[PDB]
Parts: C-alpha cells; structure tokens; sequence
C-alpha cells in the first residue's frame, strides 16, 4: 500500500492536503514538522507567507491572525511586518534525526513498566526522535538539560517563526542519497518566508562497506563535490531569495573508540562482562556494523577513516569558499567535537557520557544540543544575518495568542 | 543479519532477568510479556517447549538457528 511510499519519500502517512504537514505526531508527522494548523487545506502550513496577513485566517499556521479591534491592522502585521521570519531546515543523518535506543529498554536492573512507556513512539520514528533534537527539538528535554533546540532559540527570538521547523533527515542519509530527501522537502519559493538549511551528513560518507573492504567503500571527493553541487542547485530552486545554507563537515569519529573501548555497555555493567570493543567486534562480525572504520580496533583502518572524513570536509569547506547562489548565501562550519568536549567537562561531565550508551556510535540528546550551543553562538559572531534579530514583539505575542496553539 | 542482534540481545534480557530475579527462563521469559503493552501465545506456550529445559544468549540463538554459521560472531566472552 501506499504506506510504504510515504516512508520510503519520508513524508507522513496522515497528510489528508498532501502538503507534507500532519496533525499526526509520529510517522513523519509532526514530530519532524510543524503542525498543519489545517490539514484540509494544502494553502495553511507552516513556513508560508501571510495572506492578506492573516486578517480573516492563520494560513502559516505560527499562531499570529485576526485583528487588531483599535486600528484594524492584523495582527501579523503589527507583530510580525518586518521581523524577516525564516525556517528551520535539517538536511541530515541518523545524528540530526537523534537516533536513540533508550538504556532503560536493556536494562533488567530497572526493567520497570515505565521504563517501555515510550516504546511504540520511537519505533514509528524509526527510531529517531527529532523533537527532542537539538536543530528542531520542541518538547521539552527531561534530561537535565537546559539547553534549547535551534529551532526553539529562533521561536524565542521571533515569535513568528513558531512550527516553522522541518526536520529533513533519515538513519543512512549521505551526500550519495540526499536527492532524495530534498524532494520531501517542503518550500515554495514565491509564497513562503526564507529558510536556513543547515547540511549535516556527519559520517555515513565514511561509515559504509559494511561487507566490503571499508576504504573503497567510502565517498571520494570527487564524487561527494558532484553530489553535493547538484543538490545546492535543487535548493536553489526551492529556496526564497534570501534563504542560508550551512554545510556541515564531517565528525572526528576517531573519538569514538578511544573514549569508550574499554567501557562496560549498558549490557554489560551488571555482569561487567561486555565492552565496546566486543560490541564491536560482534558487530563487525555481523556486518552490521554502523561505522566499520571507525569502530575498530584497527588504529591504522580507523586513521584511514578520519583522514577521508577530513579530506571530505575540507571539500565541502571549499564548496562553500568558492560557489555563489542566487536564492542563498553559503556557509561552512567544522565539526565543533573539541569545543562541545571543553563546555561539558565545566558542566561536571565525562566524555563517554556524550555518547549514546546502547550503539556507542552517534551522539546523545546532550551532545547535540551542545552542539546545537556552538553553532548558534558561532553564527551570531561571524554571520548575524543568517538568524536575524530579535522581535520587540515576543511578550505582546505571548499575551494574545498564548502558546500560539502550542506544537 | 539483525536477527542474530535481536535475537542475542532479546535472549540476553531473558537471561539476565531470571538471574536478577532468581527464577527460571520460563519465568523471566513470561515476566518479560507482562511489560509490553501479550505475546504469550508464543512465549508461555511456543516457548516452553523450546526454552527453558536446554539450559548464554550466542549459545541460545545459534541453538535455535538465529545465527546461521557458516567467523563465530559472539558477543560475550567464549
Ligand atoms: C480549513 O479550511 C477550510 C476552508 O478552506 C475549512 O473548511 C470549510 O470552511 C467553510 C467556512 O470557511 C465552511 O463553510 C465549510 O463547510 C468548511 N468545509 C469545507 C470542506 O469547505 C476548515 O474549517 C479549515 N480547517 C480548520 C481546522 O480551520
Ligand atoms: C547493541 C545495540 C544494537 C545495535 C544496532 C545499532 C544499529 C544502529 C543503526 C544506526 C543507523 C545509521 O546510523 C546508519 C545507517 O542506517
Ligand atoms: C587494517 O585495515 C586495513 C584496511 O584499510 C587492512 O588492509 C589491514 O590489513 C588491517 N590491519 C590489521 C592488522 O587488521
Ligand atoms: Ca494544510
Ligand atoms: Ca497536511
Ligand atoms: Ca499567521
């Protein structure tokens, strides 16, 4: 059935105006965008420029309508005119989604009837959980943290903005298939606000060959530059005028071993019998391994794999230097590992705890939230347009419209 | 493929329930229904003809043909 279209284009199952935003939570719903205000009308989504300012509807659905009974202005007008609203946009890998397999679940010790509460959501999230991720998180993060999703940090600077977040990732995605998830995204260029589009496919150029010889299995330059070129033209086609690009390099997974290879997995602290070098190396053995080069414990495989993650990296950095588009500027931003390791250490944390405990592999709900922390203060230095300024209107939205209809 | 993984860590909660609750595998296996929101047809039937008598979870899952061996992928010490 039809089902199996919706997952494969990573756009949501419950879409009655097939305009890619559900009123659904899970199942590419609104869980990785904004809720449809409207999901019988494909004109009412998030991320779109007001109709007739919203005088008579919410047709962008950020919660902002009507009128103001004093002047007859809309509202949206008086609150949002020349705020330069713009979305969120995540182009990225099974990280930028929050892959997560909770410790709780294998856990026998706390095995308690809690702790599978939140089993059916993160199984129809294919096991991700974009809102709690630290590009388009909403939820708030019951971990302790108060840290803020990107997305959250731009609602909080311009109300305007709110549920215009889209999170456009999938498990393998890479410079190889990102065509794909390009046609899921949602933007027409003529009717909606400005986006910024940040690409983060943080290692699964490097982490492939699970059945192969591991370095021929790996992007070249070559082809990651072809492939990334011709996916910048597709957003330039999409994009409003005025819209951003980051592009993200790729991870230092070099630190992957080193900070857990002789750590108990959560399978094994009770016991005290199972590592991360036997998961692995159990793993390995299976093929299934989600990064081959850099989950071995061959020193010379794994300094082979950073080097071509750096050398892809410095590809894309000159992709940014060198191209110019017509609908976005273009950026780059280094894989901030060493700076998100100093910030946790004040906190009073430890490497290891910045890792997801169950795959040992992609970092946790405080990794990138943390990580989400440097790119926006990084941003705001050096490139200040790209999140625009904050709306002397936030408390006077908030006291209309409330949550603006939540998320 | 996932199956030896599923299976492995499946049978290693299995295992590691009944000896954090002193009991046998017929008991974890059935206790390990109760916390998902009914699957004893299978498990307090299907799996106590196959299970509790034999007595780790790469013996168990290569035992009840999970890991097809044709390399000995384990994930515990051997
Ligand atoms: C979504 O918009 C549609 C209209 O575009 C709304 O449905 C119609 O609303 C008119 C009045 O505006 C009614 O006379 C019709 O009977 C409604 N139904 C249809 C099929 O046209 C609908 O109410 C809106 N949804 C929400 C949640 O506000
Ligand atoms: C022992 C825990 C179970 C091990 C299975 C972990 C599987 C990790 C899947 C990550 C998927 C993406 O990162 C890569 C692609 O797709
Ligand atoms: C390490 O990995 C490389 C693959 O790039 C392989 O050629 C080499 O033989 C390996 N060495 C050891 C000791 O496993
Ligand atoms: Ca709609
Ligand atoms: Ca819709
Ligand atoms: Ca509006």
């Amino acid at each position: 059935q039809k089902i199996k279209l919706a997952i494969k284009n990573s756009v949501p199952i419950k879409d009655v105006d097939s305009d890619k935003y559900s009123i659904f939570p899970t199942l590419r719903g609104y869980h990785w965008r904004g809720r449809d205000c409207n999901d019988s009308d494909k004109t009412v989504y998030p991320g779109r420029r007001p109709d007739n300012w919203d005088a008579h509807r919410d047709s962008n659905c950020n919660g902002i309508w009507g009128v103001d009974p004093k002047d007859g202005i809309p509202y949206e007008k008086k609150f949002c005119e020349g705020s330069q609203p713009r979305g969120i946009i995540l182009l990225g890998d099974a990280a930028g989604a929050h892959f997560h397999i909770p410790p709780e679940w294998l856990t026998v010790s706390q095995m308690s009837v809690n702790s599978f509460l939140n089993l059916p959501t993160a199984v129809t999230n294919e096991l991700d959980w974009p809102q709690l991720s630290g590009t388009t998180g909403f939820l708030d993060s019951a971990s302790k943290i108060k840290e803020n999703s990107i997305y959250l940090r731009l609602r909080k600077r311009n109300r305007c903005n709110h549920r215009d977040y889209q999170n456009i990732s999938k498990n393998g995605a890479s410079s190889r298939n990102v065509k794909s998830l390009i046609e899921s995204l949602s933007r027409n260029q003529l009717l909606d606000h400005p986006a910024i589009v940040i690409y983060a496919m943080i290692g699964n150029d490097v982490c492939n060959g699970r059945k192969t010889d591991p370095v021929s299995a790996m992007t070249t330059p070559e082809q990651l530059y072809a492939n990334v070129l011709k996916m910048l033209e597709a957003l330039n086609s999409h994009l409003p005028t005025g819209s951003h690009v980051i592009l993200y390099g790729l991870a230092h997974g070099a630190f992957l071993w080193d900070t857990l290879h002789s750590r108990y997995h959560p399978l094994g602290q009770l016991n005290k019998d199972v590592t991360y070098t036997q998961l692995y190396s159990f793993l390995g053995c299976l093929q299934v391994s989600p990064c081959p080069g850099w989950m071995s414990a061959n020193e010379t495989l794994r300094a082979l794999t950073s080097e071509r993650a750096q050398q892809l990296s410095e590809t894309l950095r000159k992709i940014a230097a060198s191209k110019k588009f017509t609908n976005f500027n273009l950026f780059y931003l280094d894989f901030a590992f060493q700076e998100v390791v100093e910030e946790w250490q004040k906190m009073g944390g430890q490497p290891w705890e910045l890792i997801e405990a169950v795959d040992g592999f992609h970092p946790n709900e405080v990794a990138l939230l943390l990580f989400a922390d440097q790119l926006w203060e990084k941003v705001q230095r050096q490139w200040p347009d790209v999140l625009g300024k904050e709306n002397p209107f936030n408390p006077q939205i908030e006291e209309v419209f409330g949550d603006q209809g939540g998320h | 493929h996932y199956t030896c993984v599923g299976c492995v860590l499946v049978v290693s909660v299995i295992e590691q329930l009944a000896q954090v609750h002193n009991s046998t595998v017929q008991a974890s296996m059935e206790r390990l229904c109760s916390y998902l929101p009914a699957c004893y047809m299978m498990v307090h039937v299907f799996g106590a003809d196959i299970i509790k008598l034999f007595d780790n979870a790469d013996v168990v899952c290569h035992t009840l043909e999970f890991c097809k061996q044709e390399p000995l992928c384990h994930l515990y010490p051997l």
